[PDB]
């Protein structure tokens, strides 16, 4: 699985995410990616892409769940990321990149590790697998 | 007010990677945020930055998707893909894509050019015509790393 | 602190519909919710119940699903479905079924057998048989009316 | 579409959604009926079942938002539906189905009309089209 959340200078989020999907997975198997919610989500507030089990993030909603955090409870969206992957999980191995239409950027996961990377205006830039 | 980015390979490395396939992960996920932070700093709208950096983690063989996705029970290759944009929530996404070259192009072209949100296999294959995008042999996205690793999957049971 | 329990035959109804048929959706609704009522009586989980009260309203040729559902541009019928359990929020859904006699029960055995939680088409169609489900030809479900009314839409156009 | 929400006496809610999808569809479309999170969501709290304009109800997330501003908001069953109706579907017509954890039940819509019946072991029951 691959993907990718943008915020730009106009304050508009937007997200993509793209995969092959689980290996050996049953003929017509769909997982998350697909999903609107689930691996893939962007509004007003924020671009959500994750992955993962499919299974796991598909009754999570965790996308959708990012952008339900912040605008319910408020949260800020480095937290709402880290609320999402405690919370939502249940036994279940997902993460996530998320933007916010401020500027910021997270990753969360609960994986030994995700190939990420994240960028910012201001001049942030890193490139991680492990952490 | 101003952009970020993120951009990624999956969750769940094997936790043993070389550092070798390491600095190629690393290398890639540069290249395609490059494409991304040169797309931001000449104002490309969100949406258009998402797929255009999509489509490089497609192409390269490396994660799992486009050329280079894992296979089905069969040892063949079914891609899915789905994108929105913030502002009014539009959507578009496709599944059971067996020939699109860039299944993400799909799903945004579903998105725009289709009254739906969601098209998949056979249908979504007939789209893909419709809209004249790159297709290929689904032989095209097998790469002999990821046969491998069905192999030893299929054992695993 | 007691059971509670709704059906629905879909949003968006015609103005222009004939008393005696709005009396026979009402008929259908009230058959449906008594399946269920008497279920919730001799207290069934209320996972089994949604099935079996969702199983009567495929079936009846009444409303958009199984047997009278809505026609392709093609003509034929693909049908879709899913449903889920809150307790553990377990999770079964399935598309693009042209021969499955009541999806929603594939959708249950999705969740029940099969690794996956979602599966589509022809890979769904093959796990209706590995599940030995009633299956049927595509001509069961297509009901005259429909038909009509797919001509109807595509003149609208 | 056809739809059934249900809790039974132990406070577990289910939900399930059927459909042949939209008339004239293309082919291969799929709808917000076999969508986790639109047109199905059961959780601890609640069960929903959505019914409408499909491209709607995938955006709006709209079974799994039900659930959200009651685990979120605090809000009670039917103030739940009542807010996602009103204030989450912008310009397009949907409707749902839902029951709490409680014991309660509830149906709501913003199209011409919408089949539908529920019952709550109090002798209430109702089947109505319009209204
Ligand atoms: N999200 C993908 C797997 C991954 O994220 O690597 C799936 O479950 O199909
Ligand atoms: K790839
Ligand atoms: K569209
Ligand atoms: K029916
Ligand atoms: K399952």
């Amino acid at each position: 699985t691959v993907g990718c959340v943008v915020v730009d200078r106009e304050g508009r989020c937007a997200a993509a995410t793209s995969t092959g999907g689980l290996m050996n997975k049953m003929t017509g198997r769909i997982g998350d990616s697909p999903l609107i919610g689930a691996g893939t989500y962007a509004c007003d507030v924020c671009g959500v892409s994750c992955t993962g089990e499919g299974e796991a993030i598909i009754r999570g909603t965790l996308a959708r769940e990012v952008a339900a955090v912040m605008e319910y409870k408020g949260l800020k969206l480095h937290q709402a990321v880290d609320f999402v992957i405690k919370h939502r999980l249940d036994e279940g191995k997902a993460g996530l990149i998320a933007v916010s239409n401020t500027g910021e950027v997270a990753c969360g996961f609960n994986c030994n590790g995700m190939f990420r990377a994240c960028a910012t205006e201001d001049g942030f830039m890193e490139v991680a697998i492990w952490d | 007010g101003g952009w970020a980015i993120a951009v990624h390979g999956g969750a769940g490395v094997d936790p043993t990677l070389p550092l070798e396939r390491q600095e190629e992960a690393k290398q890639l996920l540069t290249r395609c945020l490059n494409l991304g932070i040169s797309a931001l700093n000449s104002n490309v709208p969100a949406i258009d930055v998402v797929e255009l950096v999509v489509r490089e983690l497609e192409t390269d063989p490396l994660f799992n998707s486009g050329r280079g996705s894992a296979l089905t029970e069969k040892g063949t290759v079914e891609m899915e893909a789905s994108i929105m944009d913030g502002p009014k929530r539009r959507c578009g996404a496709v599944s059971g894509l067996t020939t699109v070259k860039n299944p993400i192009s799909l799903a945004r072209l579903v998105m725009d050019k289709s009254p739906h949100s969601y098209i998949a296999f056979s249908g979504a294959e007939d789209f893909a015509r419709q809209q004249g995008v790159e297709v290929v042999d689904n032989e095209y996205f097998v790469t002999p790393d990821n046969v491998g690793m069905l192999k030893l999957a299929k054992e695993a049971n």
